[PDB]
């Protein structure tokens, strides 16, 4: 089914970007912090027993 | 489209993943100064 | 090959563009969950 005019109607936004293995790599800023976050919650769930 | 190529190939070995379809080509430039040749003529227009 | 199903065809450049919306995908919507929801992971109740 023909639509409109001479591109993919889906531009995308991106973060931080680039391939490495060939293979396709972005993320936002929160991929590098979900490792230490999780251990202050943590820490904190511990002290909180 | 029933050839498929191969090469050095870029990646690595460690191949822990979920990409097998390496088909891999190259392109090859080569470079040559070689001296080729001649050909001048007269500007038919306003001279010069 | 020469398979001119066009589903088949189709389907066979979705599946064959999925096993990277895999690797990756697979952290990226996630980082849309330690945010949009809890950040503790895999556990219920």
């Amino acid at each position: 089914q023909l639509i409109a005019g001479e591109h993919i109607p889906i531009v995308p936004v991106f973060g931080e970007w680039g391939f490495v293995e060939d293979k396709e790599v972005y993320e936002g800023v929160v991929r590098l912090t979900k490792d230490g976050q999780r251990l202050r919650n943590m820490i904190m769930s511990f002290n909180a027993d | 489209a029933d050839d498929i190529p191969s090469f050095q190939n870029p990646n690595d070995w460690v191949f822990p993943w979920l990409t097998q379809d390496t088909i891999q080509i190259a392109e090859f430039y080569e470079v040559v100064e070689k001296k080729e040749t001649a050909f001048i003529y007269q500007d038919p227009v306003t001279g010069e | 090959e020469n398979r001119l199903e066009s589903i088949l065809s189709r389907f066979d450049a979705d599946w064959t563009a999925s096993d990277e919306a895999r690797r990756e995908a697979k952290n990226d919507l996630f980082f849309s969950r330690v945010s949009q929801w809890d950040d503790w992971l895999s556990q219920y109740t």
